């Protein structure tokens, strides 16, 4: 089968530069077109780039928003494919996907010499994070349960997970007891550059009196763990 | 410039269902037009070529039609590896800002479900450190699409919060919302009434849920 | 080394003479 084995990536800085990189097999990779397309966090694809044969020209061609900062190069003797990016950007994050292309020429007789080219084989993606911030373990604020935070016989509490990088945070409750009800929503990336999220959890209002909740916060880049204690409060 | 337009952004279905994705160019385009599929946790693959040619491997329920700017991916009777998101993409030329569409996500269908909202006022620690947090939670709707407005001494909050959603619930197959407002400790110790008024089609009319600081 | 391009490519030179 097709292997598109991709390696690179990780954390840069704006400004900074990054080479990707895609080792192909399966395939005869020099009698084929390449390309490249990405995929910000939560959002949709947008194409890179492609690379013709080196009996082409070695051509290569860019998407709108990278033409100035990104060269797609090839080295067939090796089998890789290589996408070359400088004066990064933080809207540059997300994930880059390496495409084995292909192409089927349009036989309207007006349209002879044009082609349909579509990206027929995906790579599993490369995760780019371009971002100034240190590594830093979050604060853990309650959600604490109140009159305003009840409905019908049930009442909503949870912990604010605030200002940590990288990502991922993982949120236990009660040591792993409490699962039922749970919902621990996506992060997201506040304008300082640090991730924020909440988990939160219905229980019956009768359990507020006799039960603790316990929401167990791990953020291993920083090597962080908190335990919070939420509490009910008069609101 | 050549712009894409997909719609619906979310589109409901079960099991066995035909359902129809569409994509509109803003000029004639002929048929050089893709459809690819990302299903959850992987990467995109080829469905469709040139307005309707299925690509190998693909399953008979998928169709592709369209020549010019109306396309259509129907598919005929959906199973479960199809909840995915579907994008179109238009081959016709290289220069445009955007050649895919933005994404058609194909979600379980169930009955309308209005939000349960709740409030949260800031905590003491963190007014401590110079901010102030406060959260509203829209627990278990469905269909996914809602709106949350900020109040404060009723003047209209905005650019100064943000909003997460859940995935789907795999067994209620409802949706839930956070949205945070965050403000200055000065600020927030500058007015008394924070009110989150929530939109969804399960709701008659908007629901606010408020807290005044002289109670909270 | 033969692929649809070089297809295009003979029927973009037929066109043109």
């Amino acid at each position: 089968q097709v292997q598109l084995v991709q390696s690179g990536g990780g954390l840069v800085k704006p400004g900074g530069s990054l080479t990707l990189s895609c080792s192909a097999s399966g395939f005869f990779f020099d009698n084929s077109w390449m390309g490249w397309v990405r995929q910000a966090p939560g959002k949709g694809l947008e194409w890179v780039g492609r690379i013709r044969r080196l009996k082409d020209g070695a051509t290569g061609e860019y998407g709108a928003a990278v033409k100035d900062r990104f060269t797609i190069s090839r080295d067939d003797s090796r089998n890789m494919l290589y996408l070359h990016m400088r004066t990064l950007k933080t809207e540059d994050s997300g994930t880059y996907y390496c495409t084995m292309d292909e192409g089927t020429p349009v036989t309207r007789f007006l349209e002879w010499g044009y082609f349909y080219y579509y990206m027929a084989v995906w790579g599993r993606g490369t995760t780019v994070i371009v971002s100034s911030a240190s590594t830093k373990g979050p604060s853990v604020f309650p959600l604490a349960p109140s009159s305003k935070s009840t409905s019908g016989g049930t009442a909503a509490l949870g912990c604010l997970v605030k200002d940590y990088f990288p990502e991922p945070v993982t949120v236990s409750w009660n040591s792993g007891a409490l699962t039922s009800g749970v919902h621990t929503f996506p992060a997201v990336l506040q304008s300082s550059g640090l991730y924020s999220l909440s988990s939160v959890v219905t229980v019956p209002s009768s359990s507020l009196g006799t039960q603790t909740y316990i929401c167990n916060v791990n953020h291993k880049p920083s090597n962080t763990k908190v335990d919070k204690r939420v509490e009910p409060k008069s609101c | 410039d050549i712009q894409m337009t997909q719609s619906p952004s979310f589109l409901y279905g079960s099991v066995g269902d035909r359902v129809t994705i569409t994509c509109r160019a803003s000029q004639n385009i002929k048929d050089y037009l893709n459809w690819y599929q990302q299903r959850p946790g992987r990467a995109p693959r080829l469905l469709i070529y040139a307005a309707s040619n299925l690509q190998s491997g693909v399953p008979s329920r998928f169709s592709g039609s369209g020549y010019g700017t109306d396309f259509t991916l129907i598919i005929s009777s959906l199973q479960p590896e199809d909840f995915a998101t579907y994008f179109c993409q238009e081959s016709y030329s290289s220069t445009p800002t955007h050649i895919f569409g933005l994404g058609t996500k194909l979600e379980k269908k169930r009955t309308v479900a209005a939000p349960s909202v709740f409030i949260f006022p800031p905590s003491d620690e963190q007014l401590k450190s110079g901010t102030a947090s406060v959260v509203c939670l829209l627990n278990n709707f469905y269909p996914r699409e809602a709106k949350v407005q900020w109040k404060v001494d009723n003047a209209l909050q905005s650019g100064n919060s943000q909003e997460s959603v859940t995935e789907q619930d795999s067994k209620d197959s409802t949706y839930s919302l956070s949205s945070t407002l965050t403000l200055s400790k000065a600020d927030y110790e500058k007015h008394k009434v924070y009110a989150c008024e929530v939109t969804h089609q399960g709701l008659s009319s908007p629901v606010t849920k408020s807290f005044n600081r002289g109670e909270c | 080394k033969w692929n649809w391009f070089d297809i295009t490519n003979w029927l973009w030179y037929i066109r043109k003479k």
